[PDB]
RNA sequence: UAAUUGCGAUAACGAACGAGACCUUAACCUACUAAAUAGUGGUGCUAGCAUUUGCUGGUUAUCCACUUCUUAGAGGGACUAUCGGUUUCAAGCCGAUGGAAGUUUGAGGCAAUAACAGGUCUGUGAUGCCCUUAGACGUUCUGGGCCGCACGCGCGCUACACUGACGGAGCCAGCGAGUCUAACCUUGGCCGAGAGGUCUUGGUAAUCUUGUGAAACUCCGUCGUGCUGGGGAUAGAGCAUUGUAAUUAUUGCUCUUCAACGAGGAAUUCCUAGUAAGCGCAAGUCAUCAGCUUGCGUUGAUUACGUCCCUGCCCUUUGUACACACC
């Protein structure tokens, strides 16, 4: 449900049991790996009330990798906290949200951050390219 | 550590230090002196006489008189090594003569081909 | 930003006085805290 | 939580191969040799095209028929798709392998 | 058969362009947008 | 189901009014639209195609001086699909209809 | 933005001498806290062009640095652009022609960054050890600057900022 | 996306042009064209459109005609009709027409145009300019104004009013060149 | 395999090639004068060499040679003209110069530089 | 204040252009308007491993309905919003909450009045005037030519390498664009080491080719800081590919040659964040050709109290020969 920079990821939410599955995968393997975490620190994050649940995952996909990464992030607990009541929490769904998002960036919203604009110039956007006329 | 002519190199694992062999580089290397037989993970001062010889062979047999492998009307093709600037030499020759607007241009000193040469 | 009065606090009980500071050369505005020499306005400071 | 199925990452094709070119037998008669590139090698390449299940099957020449081995084995049909799609010993031959390799890191 | 293509306005025969086929920018930087242009 | 959409999917009659303003012609969206909330088909046909935009780039001032400022217009062509019936077994005058002009109108009625 | 964490998670949350830690894990006065330093340690890494790696990097870097003589490896990269900060130097004067320079403070964060991206340097600078470690000289240089933080030993220039700044003052 | 734009930037403007020249005599003021069913139908609006329509009838079919075959199509699909003009006063080439045909004809182009200001302006039309920008009769080179209205030619969006437009002015001597603008619409439709 | 591709040089090439027979073609080999790549030729043929044919020739006249000109910087190294005289051109040029087999090198116009005047160094 | 932007002063008072506003873009949203549906997720058919099913996957069938996702229409949404600080006389400035968004939302387009003899008859079938005519400055056709290389100045491209090069492997971007002929865009099959040849093939909106082979980049392994395996200039040969034509230079590929260059004087360039920086592709260019350019996404910094001085600009005051105005 969650878009980060020109990426985008989608969100599922209906309960079920363990293995929950990005992409079509398993939030063990996530590749991109080095900060591998931040995507199992999602769920891990849910060190604050939960400690993994019983429920969903779905797939992303857009722009380039880190962005990807950075969207499922986001994906999962913008989607713990579902609505809820069948996900997120039948009341007080604050329950995660506000702890969730007490350290939060991804989950925390979206960033008001997207590339485009150029110039007239050089490389553009701003750096203007380089000249010394004499 | 001295093979193809006055060529003497060494120090330096198999199949790339006979690329110092003047003539011989990066796929002669391997096709060549992969095809011996000789494992090509293996280094420089080592090596099996029957390799170097053989080495000689193929990446020097074949890689003369052959490429056609080690054994068996010819045409056919064939390489150089340090009979090179030789016959580097040779065909800038058979050019210096005829005369080329490239080629006459080895003699005087410009720039063989394209070469918009007025800066560099 | 010259380390304005250095009123410390008795004797030995202080692991060190504060100081507040602006500028004169450059800037000016309210200050005090991270500095435990021992010089004075004669001494001075930078903003 | 969680699992691979014919997933499981790379290794998981450091394998298809690591036990093809291993446990040959074989198709992979590539004559294209020696002269190419690299290395050991090229099963890996096939345990890439191999890799090549979860897509074509719905997503140079050493390639132009590294497939002509796959088919005649490990799955690549002629796809009516217009490709390869993982034959007979399918998400399978694999899967298996994958299982293998699987319970292989432990 | 190559670098020779006129441009209906003004046969400038050096300027021509792609989407269209008239030009040059010559009588197009302000003799289209509005024929039209937009923008 | 997935593909930002593939248009298409076209029907009904195919009606895929393709233009190049918007209300001082897609007015005539609406109009061919409610033209047939009476009695006609069922129209699952008000598809937007997305907003194609044809830009011309081209640095500014003929001649030499200047940086060559560069100016980069543009044209935007917009382009819908209506889906009134199939074929269906009341056509004629049904065919053809409006006249806003500058959008350019769609026949073919499949399949 | 993008680093990790545990890989020890030895959090000493005191050394921080003088001012600092009122902005040990900071930036503000322009950034907020832009994760407890090791998240510039590990920026003040992107000297090619581009983080990652960088992140690789930096963690190498740590298990290294607290492998070798453990001091719980980010107080050791606290305790290490801790004692290891400028203090005062000099900068222009104007007053005369041809200048002269005089000498203070020193805003905090940049004690923190004029000594941070400076540890980083001293680090890049490899050619000793020239070896093929980039963490090594990241650490050791900056574990020299732990061990370090025992004289010199790789910083130094911090010293000279400051054992300057007294003379022409 | 073929035609579409492309096909404007085709017939239309490339109409504009014969629908500017051999028409003159009457004053055009330009030109608006769709099509039925291979019904292509040209609507050149005249500030004079009389003979300017059919001088017993042979303006039409023979422009029209012509800008048949020409713009090579029609057959019988091609089909032009003369309406009437606006309140003159606006669409630029109006009075622009008028200058361009008035320090031609004769005038002292002082206040020669003085008058298309105080007549524009006078048809009801909060105001315009219109400088002419010449080799002001014998001498170097220059221009000079002439307004009182409103309108600044910011960003109303497209002027959202302001309708100014140039033309040519070929005179014995050189090329003035004249350039009229309209304060348009004070809000109206 | 086990080699063939490219190894420095060759072929019997240079060496064995055009001058494979340097009495080849004093049998033709006409389009076989094509033994050799890498260019020519997407048709076939020509007509204007009527003159280095029956004219440079038909006497004999044993003090071989003649006139034989005509731009065509075009025309490749025949080798089936074997040795004459063309007027390689400059533009204001039609320089001479021999036909001799020996080279079956480059283009006619190729060997009569249009520089001429590399200037001082 | 970005603003002659406002407050404030006050013989001024009230006001129009310009700035602003509005236009476009980039973001948020509706649980409005349907779309195939990104399928959110299910239904049949079906292939695989596996005691529910996960773990998957295909696939044409009916379903649905609506978020992801998408497309784009019509509206909402921000207004320095609270709160506090503080100039106090307020416009404002600022800090904190906190919004998709924070006082200028990021970006661009428009840009008044005067001025320059600025540059453009080599962009017009725009034109004054002068010049030029069956030995033409007209236009054609053939050939060179603008590419000639002791040397200077400028915009660059890629390199000096261990954050590396090198082989195998992992993935995933956006703007875009394209046919009636016909060498438009090009999928797929085969042949081709490679360039490429190719038999067919989809395709005037997202339909077909591109996101499903972008590269930088992540991992695994080899090299050993040695002008090495960094780098790849220059030349030797060859094979192909645009065109009537590629010698004069031509485009890509295949082997071999392997130089400068060990981080650059004095100067000087540019930029404060979806920036800079690196990496790459689309498009213009076009038969073929990008070391250009307009763009477009991909990773993804360090920096500030800023005004101090050097450069520019401005505003006054102050002096003034003139005023075609310090050419």
């Amino acid at each position: 449900f969650g878009k980060k920079k020109s990426a985008t990821a989608v969100a599922h939410v209906k309960a079920g049991k363990g293995l929950i599955k990005v992409n079509g995968s398993p939030i063990t393997l996530v590749e991109p790996e080095i900060l591998r975490f931040k995507v199992y620190e999602p769920l891990l994050l849910v060190g604050l009330d939960k400690f993994s649940n019983i429920d969903i995952r779905v797939r992303v996909t857009g722009g380039g990798h880190v962005s990807q990464v950075y969207a499922i992030r986001q994906a999962i607990a913008k989607g713990l906290v579902a609505y809820h009541q069948k996900y997120v929490d039948e009341q007080s769904k604050n329950e995660l949200k506000k702890a969730f998002t007490s350290y939060d960036r991804t989950l925390l919203i979206a960033d008001s951050r997207r590339p485009e604009p150029k110039k007239f110039g050089g490389k553009g956007a701003r750096s203007r390219f380089q000249k010394s006329y004499r | 550590l001295r093979l193809l002519n006055t060529n003497v190199d060494g120090n330096i694992k198999i199949v790339y230090a006979l690329t110092t062999i003047k003539g011989v580089g990066r796929r002669y290397s391997n096709l060549v002196c992969k095809k011996a037989d000789v494992d090509l993970h293996k280094r420089a001062g080592e090596l099996t006489q029957e390799e170097l010889e053989r080495i000689v062979q193929i990446m020097q047999n074949p890689t003369h008189y052959k490429i056609p492998a080690w054994f068996l009307d010819g045409k056919d093709y064939h390489t150089l090594a340090n009979n090179v600037e030789s016959k580097l030499r040779d065909d800038l020759e058979r050019l210096k003569k005829i005369r080329a607007h490239r080629g006459i241009r080895h003699f005087w000193g410009l720039r063989v081909r394209g070469q918009h040469t007025k800066t560099t | 930003v010259t380390l304005a009065k250095v009123i410390k606090v008795l004797g030995r009980t202080g692991s060190r006085g504060g100081v507040t500071q602006v500028r004169v050369e450059f800037l000016e505005d309210t200050s005090r805290t991270i500095v435990r020499n021992v010089k004075g306005p004669v001494r001075e400071n930078d903003i | 939580m969680p699992g691979v199925s014919v997933r499981d990452v790379a290794a998981q094709d450091f394998i298809n191969a690591y036990a093809s070119f291993l446990q040959r037998q074989g198709k992979l008669e590539v004559p294209g040799y020696v002269d190419i590139v690299a290395e050991g090698w090229f099963y890996k390449r096939a345990a890439s095209v191999a890799r090549h299940i979860y897509m074509r099957k719905q997503v140079g020449s050493i390639n132009r028929k590294v497939l002509q081995a796959l088919e005649k084995i490990g799955i690549v049909e002629i796809s009516p798709k217009g490709g390869r799609r993982i034959s007979e010993n399918g998400q399978r031959d694999l899967d298996r392998i994958a299982a293998q390799t699987l319970e292989e890191d432990e | 058969g190559k670098g020779s293509r006129q441009c209906r306005v003004c046969s400038s025969h050096t300027g021509l362009i792609r989407k269209y086929g008239l030009n040059i920018c010559r009588q197009c930087f302000r003799e289209k947008a509005n024929d039209i242009g937009f923008n | 189901e997935e593909q930002e959409q593939q248009q298409q999917q076209i029907i009904k009659i195919r009606i895929t009014l393709t233009s190049t303003k918007v209300k001082q012609l897609e007015n005539v969206s609406s109009n061919i639209v409610k033209n047939a909330e009476q009695h006609n088909l069922v129209k699952k046909g008000p598809v937007r195609l997305p907003t194609k935009v044809l830009k011309i780039s081209t640095r500014k001032t003929p001649n030499g001086e200047g940086s060559k400022t560069w100016e980069t217009y543009e044209m935007r062509i917009h382009k819908r699909y209506i889906d009134l019936e199939a074929p269906v077994q009341i056509v004629k005058r049904i065919t053809q209809i409006t006249i806003e002009p500058g959008v350019d109108v769609e026949v073919v009625v499949a399949s | 933005e993008i680093k990790l964490f545990n890989k020890w998670s030895f959090e000493e949350v005191e050394v921080k001498d003088a001012s600092l830690v009122d902005y040990v894990q900071v930036r503000q006065p322009q950034c907020p806290i832009i994760e407890r330093l090791t998240n510039s340690l590990m920026m003040n890494g992107r000297n090619n062009g581009k983080k990652l790696k960088a992140v690789r990097i930096i963690k190498h870097t740590l298990d290294i640095i607290n492998v070798l003589t453990d001091q719980n490896p980010i107080q050791v990269v606290v305790d290490a652009i801790t004692n290891t900060g400028p203090r005062e130097d000099t900068t222009r004067v104007g007053g005369g022609g041809a200048a002269r320079r005089q000498a203070v403070d020193v805003s905090p964060l940049r004690r923190v960054n004029q000594a941070i991206a400076l540890l980083t340097i001293g680090a890049r600078e490899a050619a000793f050890r020239n070896i093929k470690t980039i963490a090594e000289t990241l650490a050791e240089e900056l574990i020299n600057a732990a061990k370090g933080s025992s004289t010199s030993y790789a910083i130094k220039k911090k010293d000279e900022l400051e054992r300057v700044a007294k003379s022409n003052r | 996306k073929k035609r579409k734009l492309v096909a404007d930037g085709v017939f239309y403007a490339e109409l504009n042009e014969f629908f500017t020249r051999e028409l003159a005599e009457e004053g055009y003021s330009g030109v608006e064209v769709r099509v039925t069913p291979t019904k292509t139908e040209v609507i050149i609006r005249a500030t004079r459109t009389q003979d300017v329509l059919g001088e017993n009838g042979r303006r039409i079919n023979e422009l029209t005609l012509l800008v048949q075959k020409r713009f090579k199509y029609a057959p019988g699909t091609i089909v032009l009709y003369a309406e009437r003009v606006q309140d003159r006063g606006l669409s630029a080439v109006a009075q622009a027409e008028s200058m361009k045909f008035k320090l031609l004809n004769g005038l002292a182009i002082r206040r020669a145009a003085y008058g298309v200001v105080r007549y524009v302006m006078e048809s009801g039309a909060k105001g315009c300019e219109v400088v002419v920008s010449g080799k002001l009769r014998a001498a170097r080179a220059k221009a000079m104004k002439f307004a009182d209205g409103f309108l600044i030619h910011s960003g109303q969006p497209v002027n959202d009013f302001i309708d100014t437009a140039t033309r040519h002015v070929l005179m014995r001597q050189g090329v003035l060149g004249i350039k009229v603008k309209i304060m348009r619409d004070p809000a109206k439709s | 395999k086990r080699v063939f591709k490219t190894h420095s040089y060759r072929g019997v090439d240079l060496e064995k090639l055009l001058e494979m027979s340097t009495e080849d073609f004093v049998k033709l080999a006409p389009a076989r004068v094509r033994r050799r790549f890498a260019r020519g030729m997407t048709s076939k043929p020509a007509g204007f060499m009527k003159k280095l044919r029956a004219a440079k020739l038909a006497a004999p006249e044993n003090e071989k040679p003649a006139p034989v000109r005509t731009h065509m910087r075009n025309m490749i190294i025949v080798p089936e003209m074997i040795g004459s005289v063309v007027g390689i051109y400059n533009g204001k040029a039609f320089n001479q110069v021999e036909i001799r087999p020996e080279m079956l090198g480059h283009y006619l116009g190729e060997f009569s530089i249009t520089y001429t005047p590399v200037r001082h160094g």
